[PDB]
């Protein structure tokens, strides 16, 4: 393994290989964020698909 | 608050209440009551 | 290497586990919808398209 | 026939390029 | 050079210009504006030779590089038609102590046609002029 | 030896050579972008931005430069049709040259990383084998992506430091690059609102910054580290292919249906504008407004911009092409030269008849003319033994308003039928079919070609996802199954499928 | 001349068939 | 810095049967798509 | 330019055929 | 399009030069 100056500067960013938090960790919060992202995707899909019509604007070339 | 927005929010609520929640409650309950014995 | 090199032309021994295939397939659908007899399976494989083409002919 | 004037180069290359790839690979097998 | 890469040469000239003002002048002042026509001769002379050595009073009269098709090309006939321009001299500064006149001009003239190889474009030229009047 | 379809697996456990092959890919992609741009500049005809815009000429990468602010050439011309603009270095040519140079630089860096593959950065300090901390890698790259997204949204698109983005009127007549303020209301989720695009990049860049910070600080849970095989780089390929085909489906869809990021002056009109008669409706409104003011038919139809009339021509719909009808749409109908004006057909009784327009689905379409209340009054019959509504029988005449034929009337049934067939395709235009030896079959626009390529690639990248996700999850059985499995896979022997600790013993 | 292209690709196919039959890898019992 | 030999290099192989299959595939693909290239 | 319509196929093949010959020979050296 | 052919053959020549210099057979004393 050849050492370089940039490698030595960047060494500690590749120094935590395989480190984990025991158990489930931040999985529940992760699921909550994923559910919110699904809801957001549903919202923008339905706006684009004209199944969700909001006030103020029309999904149209005009605006 | 357009009717389409109201129906969307209700779809979220009722999907959770009619499908996911009763399903996961039933699944958890049955998995606990019928545990595999090692 | 290619997994095909795990078979040798003329070998005595079977190159795949039909029991594992049947366990998977009989769990994919139900145990009784899966063949455990290669002879019965290879008959079905031959008969189905052959009969269908006889009908269309 | 008023064919696409690029049809001949396209057909020739479409066949010849993968052909040479295959021939190169086959002839060097065993090195 | 025009945007899009077209080169337009033209024979910028005041040859044989005769400009006249409005009747009623008693002095050369800021109001003087000479308006008239000038001749625009061909950009290329009749002695000019194109890259295949075809010309008007010199050079080949046909496409010698293609003996069988040598009389196909309308460009085998060169012409040098005499064009016309319109120039206006608007005088803006006069120095009566020395007879000098200076001003601005606007010209309108055709461009080069390449011995008739193309229709000429219309060229507009704006600039300044200076003259001295002998009294 | 390795089968031909696995030759690239030699860099699976060689981070230096993996960076090398990635740098070479990046070099080829950048070089393609530059060389494609130079080819397009070599063949682009900028002489008429109205009837020969870029999308009529097969321009594929030029619209993408224009979308983000590169609108002018060093040769003086600009895509909006303006001239005399001086864009500095960042012209179409400057951008192409930058990509070529970047391609060369990436190629040299790829060579270096290939030769000097064994850097100590790539080895695990505790052990001796090469190792990448993929979670921390993802944190750094997500943080960088967030910074770039925020900067692009907040400086480039807003015009604070940058040119802005292509914005146009709903009918594609005034397209120009302009700073766009972010729209922070619900209107930001209107796909035709460019302010929505600016707001997204500011907000998603911020959220990516925060997410990268979390991913840089918090280690993955053990459950997720084991379940997703976080120690295996093939897991990242599987999920990246998934995200990429998601994005490819999205871009194909927004290109096909129209978007603020897919303006019609750059990629051509959409098939839905033809289906719904979008431009036809707007043209009739402008004419009727002039008529209400007091103008005559010829004066009112003369107010119609030829660019607007050009959009209302089925030959410019992207749903009229062919899979092997190659090249620019000018290689089909030809280069549009001029709007011939608006035909008004009248029968001998003075009933105003309209030719029913060709729909996108039909390669051929019968010529039918209906009066105001939708009764067919004329047609071009196939069988003339029993025909009753022929133009010849019904004495149809056509008078033109605006365009080249303004103030002409045609009563010869030959020419009336010619113009009826013209009216089938929408507004009629004179074409130059000589410059390109045009064959007379419609091609599709860059809109259509982009959608096709990205929908097909997205579909194929679905297979890549399943393939690489399966390879990641089934790595221990890639070479085959265990010499056992004679007891585990049996039925009923265990309570839990596969669990050797649940044997029912019964 | 497209006829030449068509005949050439067809001939390549047929010649591949000939070589694949006449000169195949001989299956051997090992 | 030295140029060390990489140990991850593997030979590539294409047997004769694969050659024949690939050549037939290329041939028939050309047979199929030539008419569409000429159009 | 009204070039020979066969110039492009000819130039492509003139270069590519000996090129592939050379590449085939080089890649199989050492078998 | 003949311009593409000319640039391509010139590029092939220059790329061959690059590879012949950067990646040559290393002369070794034996
Ligand atoms: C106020 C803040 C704000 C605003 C105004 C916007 C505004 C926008 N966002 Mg952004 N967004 C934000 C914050 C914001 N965002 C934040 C904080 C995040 C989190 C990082 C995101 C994440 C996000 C994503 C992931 C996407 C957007 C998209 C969009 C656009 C929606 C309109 C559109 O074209 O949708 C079109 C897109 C959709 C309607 C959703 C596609 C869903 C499809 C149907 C799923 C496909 C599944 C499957 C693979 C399909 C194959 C099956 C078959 C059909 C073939 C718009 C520009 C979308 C976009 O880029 O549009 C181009 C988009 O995909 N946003
Ligand atoms: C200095 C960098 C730089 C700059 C300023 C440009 C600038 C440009 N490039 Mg070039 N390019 C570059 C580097 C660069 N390039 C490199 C390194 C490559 C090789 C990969 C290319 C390859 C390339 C091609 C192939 C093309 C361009 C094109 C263009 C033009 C249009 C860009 C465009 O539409 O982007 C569009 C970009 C996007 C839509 C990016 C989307 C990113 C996705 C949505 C994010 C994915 C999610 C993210 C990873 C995670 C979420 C994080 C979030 C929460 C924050 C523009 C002149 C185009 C052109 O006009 O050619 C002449 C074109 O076709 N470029
Ligand atoms: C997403 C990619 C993409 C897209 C959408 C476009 C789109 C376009 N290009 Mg560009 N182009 C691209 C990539 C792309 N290009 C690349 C990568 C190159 C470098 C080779 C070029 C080089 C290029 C040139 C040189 C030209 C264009 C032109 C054009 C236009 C006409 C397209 C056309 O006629 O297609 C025709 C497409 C097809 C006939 C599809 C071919 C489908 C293949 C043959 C199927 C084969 C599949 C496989 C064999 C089957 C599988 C077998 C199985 C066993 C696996 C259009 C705007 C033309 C233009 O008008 O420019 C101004 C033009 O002259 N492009
Ligand atoms: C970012 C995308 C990506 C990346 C990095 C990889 C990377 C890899 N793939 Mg995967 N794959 C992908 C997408 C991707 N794949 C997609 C989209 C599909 C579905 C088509 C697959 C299907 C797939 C299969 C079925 C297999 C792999 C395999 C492999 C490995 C060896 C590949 C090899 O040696 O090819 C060598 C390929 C050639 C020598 C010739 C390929 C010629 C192709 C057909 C035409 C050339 C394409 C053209 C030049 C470039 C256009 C690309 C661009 C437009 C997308 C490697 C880890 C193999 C593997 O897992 O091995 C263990 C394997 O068996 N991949
Ligand atoms: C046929 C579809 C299919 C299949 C079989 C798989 C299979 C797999 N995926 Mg993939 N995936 C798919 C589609 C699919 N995926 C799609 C469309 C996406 C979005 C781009 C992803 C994104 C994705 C990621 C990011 C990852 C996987 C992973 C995996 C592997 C682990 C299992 C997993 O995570 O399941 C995924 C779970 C599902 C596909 C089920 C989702 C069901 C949703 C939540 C229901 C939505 C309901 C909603 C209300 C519908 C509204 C729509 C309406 C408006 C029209 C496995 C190989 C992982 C992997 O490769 O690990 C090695 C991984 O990291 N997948
Ligand atoms: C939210 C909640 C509550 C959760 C939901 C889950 C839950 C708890 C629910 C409880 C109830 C429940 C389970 C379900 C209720 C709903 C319900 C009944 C759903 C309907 C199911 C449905 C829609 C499916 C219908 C489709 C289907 C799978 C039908 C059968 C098809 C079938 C029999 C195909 C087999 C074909 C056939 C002839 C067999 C052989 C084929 C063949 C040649 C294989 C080759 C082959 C075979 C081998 O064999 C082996 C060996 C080898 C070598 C081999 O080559
Ligand atoms: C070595 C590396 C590469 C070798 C090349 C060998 C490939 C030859 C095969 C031919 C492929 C395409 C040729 C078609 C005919 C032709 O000559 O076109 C010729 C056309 C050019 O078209 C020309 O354009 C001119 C304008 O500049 C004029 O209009 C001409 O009339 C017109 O013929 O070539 C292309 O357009 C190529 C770009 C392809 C665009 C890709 C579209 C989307 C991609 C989808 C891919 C689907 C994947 C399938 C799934 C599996
Ligand atoms: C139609 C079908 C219906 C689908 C649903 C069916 C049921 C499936 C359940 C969902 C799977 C949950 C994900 C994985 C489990 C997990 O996170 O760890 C479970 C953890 C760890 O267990 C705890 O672990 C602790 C230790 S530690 O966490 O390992 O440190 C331990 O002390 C404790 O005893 C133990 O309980 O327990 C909890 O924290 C309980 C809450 C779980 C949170 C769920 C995640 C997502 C919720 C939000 C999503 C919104 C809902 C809408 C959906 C669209
Ligand atoms: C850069 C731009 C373009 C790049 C050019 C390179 C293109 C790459 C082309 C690769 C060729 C792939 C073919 C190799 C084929 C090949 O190597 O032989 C089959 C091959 C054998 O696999 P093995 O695992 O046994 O590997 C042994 C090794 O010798 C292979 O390297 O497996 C596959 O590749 C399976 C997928 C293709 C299977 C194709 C079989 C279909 C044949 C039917 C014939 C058609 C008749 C139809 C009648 C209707
Ligand atoms: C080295 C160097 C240099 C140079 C550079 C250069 C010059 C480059 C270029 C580059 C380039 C110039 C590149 C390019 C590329 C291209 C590409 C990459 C392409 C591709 C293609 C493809 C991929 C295609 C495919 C296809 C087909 C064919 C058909 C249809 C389908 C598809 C699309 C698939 C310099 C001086 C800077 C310096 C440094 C060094
Ligand atoms: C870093 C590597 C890249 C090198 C740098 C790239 C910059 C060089 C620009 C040329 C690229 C092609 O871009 C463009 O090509 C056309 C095609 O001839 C040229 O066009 C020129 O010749 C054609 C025909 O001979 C004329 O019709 C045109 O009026 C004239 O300007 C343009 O002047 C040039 O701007
Ligand atoms: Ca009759």
């Amino acid at each position: 393994a050849q050492r370089t100056r940039l490698g030595d500067i960047l060494r500690p960013l590749n120094s935590e290989y395989g480190k984990v938090v025991p158990g489930w960790g931040t999985t529940p919060v992760m699921g909550v964020f994923m559910a919110l992202f699904l809801v957001f995707l549903l919202i923008i899909l339905q706006i684009y698909n004209s199944s969700l019509i909001l006030e103020g604007f029309s999904v149209d070339w005009a605006g | 608050m357009t009717p389409s927005l109201a129906n969307f929010l209700w779809s979220l609520v009722l999907g959770a209440a009619i499908v996911l929640i009763p399903a996961t409650v039933g699944l958890i309950f049955i998995s606990q009551k019928d545990k595999i014995t090692r | 290497e290619s997994q095909n090199y795990g078979y040798k032309f003329g070998q005595e021994e079977e190159t795949y586990n039909i029991v594992a295939a049947h366990g998977y397939f009989g769990r994919l659908i139900f145990q009784y919808a899966s063949f455990n007899n290669s002879r019965s399976l290879h008959f079905f494989l031959g008969a189905w398209p052959v009969i269908g083409i006889w009908f269309t002919a | 026939m008023q064919v696409n004037n690029l049809g001949f180069i396209a057909s020739i290359l479409f066949v010849l390029v993968p052909t040479v790839f295959l021939l190169i690979l086959f002839i060097q097998t065993g090195k | 050079l025009l945007p899009g890469g077209e080169e337009v040469p033209f024979f910028f000239t005041v040859k044989n210009f005769t400009g006249t003002t409005e009747p009623g002048f008693t002095s050369i002042n800021s109001s003087t504006d000479f308006v008239g026509d000038f001749n625009v001769p061909s950009y290329r002379g009749a002695g000019f030779l194109d890259p295949k050595a075809r010309g008007l009073y010199t050079g080949y009269d046909n496409a010698v590089a293609l003996p069988s098709a040598a009389d196909k090309f309308r460009t085998n006939k060169k012409e040098t038609p005499l064009g016309k321009g319109t120039l206006s001299l608007q005088v803006t500064q006069v120095d009566g102590s020395t007879g000098e006149i200076a001003g601005i001009f606007e010209s309108e003239q055709p461009s080069d046609t390449d011995l008739g190889a193309k229709e000429p474009l219309d060229v507009k030229v704006r600039g300044i002029f200076y003259g001295r009047v002998d009294t | 030896g390795l089968p031909w379809y696995r030759v690239h697996t030699v860099v699976l456990n060689d981070p230096g050579r993996l960076i090398s092959v990635h740098l070479m890919h990046t070099a080829l992609v950048a070089g393609w972008a530059g060389s494609m741009a130079l080819y397009e500049l070599a063949i682009f005809d900028s002489s008429d931005a109205v009837l020969n815009p870029m999308w009529r000429q097969g321009m594929f990468v030029l619209p993408f430069m224009a979308r983000l602010g590169v609108t002018s050439s060093w040769n003086g011309w600009s895509v909006t049709g303006e001239t005399g603009l001086d864009p500095g270095f960042w012209s179409f040519e400057g951008v192409a040259a930058a990509h070529i140079v970047l391609s060369g630089l990436l190629f040299l860096a790829a060579v270096w990383h290939w030769v000097f593959w064994d850097l100590e950065l790539f080895v695990d300090p505790r052990t001796g084998e090469s190792a990448l901390d993929l979670p921390k890698m993802f944190g750094i790259h997500l943080f960088l992506s967030g910074l770039l997204c925020f900067g692009f949204g907040a400086f480039h698109l807003t015009g604070v430091w940058g040119p802005g983005m292509w914005v146009s009127d709903p009918y594609g007549l005034t397209g120009h690059v302009q700073p766009v303020a972010p729209e922070w209301g619900p209107a930001g989720f209107n796909p035709f609102n460019p302010g929505g695009v600016v707001a997204h990049h500011i907000a998603a860049g911020i959220v990516g910054i925060i997410a990268g910070l979390f991913h840089l600080t918090v280690r993955p849970p053990e459950r997720l580290y084991k379940a997703l095989r976080m120690g295996n780089i093939e897991t990242v390929l599987s999920s990246s292919i998934a995200a990429v085909f998601f994005a490819a489906f999205v871009v194909a869809g927004t290109m096909w249906y129209g978007n603020a990021t897919t303006p019609i002056e750059l990629f051509g009109p959409t098939r839905y504008q033809w289906d719904k008669g979008y431009f036809q409706e707007e043209i009739q409104r402008r004419v009727d407004s002039q008529l209400a003011e007091g103008a005559s038919l010829s004066e009112a139809w003369s107010t119609i911009p030829e660019k607007l009339a050009f959009y209302d021509y089925v030959g410019n719909s992207p749903a009229k092409g062919g899979l092997f009808r190659t090249g620019a749409m000018n290689s089909g109908d030809g280069i549009a030269q001029e709007w011939i004006g608006h035909p008004i057909f009248k029968d001998k009784e003075g009933r105003e008849l309209e030719v029913r327009r060709m729909p996108n689905f039909f390669e051929t379409f019968p010529v039918i003319m209906t009066d105001a209340d939708g009764v067919v009054r004329a047609d071009i019959p196939f069988r003339r033994s029993e025909s009753k509504f022929s133009v010849e029988q019904t004495g149809v005449t056509v008078s033109f308003y605006g365009g080249a034929l303004d103030g002409q009337t045609f009563s010869n049934p030959s020419d009336v039928k010619k113009f009826a067939r013209k009216a089938q395709l929408g507004e009629g235009f004179d074409f130059d079919t000589e410059t390109f030896n045009s064959d007379g079959v419609f091609r599709t626009s860059p809109r259509g070609w982009f959608t096709f390529g990205h929908a097909v690639f997205a579909l194929l990248f679905f297979f890549g996802h399943i393939w690489h996700g399966s390879r990641t999850l089934f790595r221990d059985v890639f070479a085959g199954v265990d010499p056992g499995l004679e007891e585990q896979v049996e039925f009923g022997v265990f309570a839990k499928v596969g669990d050797l600790s649940t044997r029912k013993e019964a | 001349m497209e006829s030449v292209a068509y005949i050439l690709v067809l001939t390549m196919a047929l010649a591949v068939l000939f070589f694949a039959i006449a000169f195949r890898e001989p299956p051997r019992i090992e | 810095m030295d140029r060390n030999s990489n140990p991850n290099r593997q030979p590539v192989e294409l047997n004769r049967t694969s050659l024949y299959l690939g050549l037939l595939l290329v041939a028939v693909l050309g047979i199929l798509f030539s008419s569409y290239f000429f159009n």
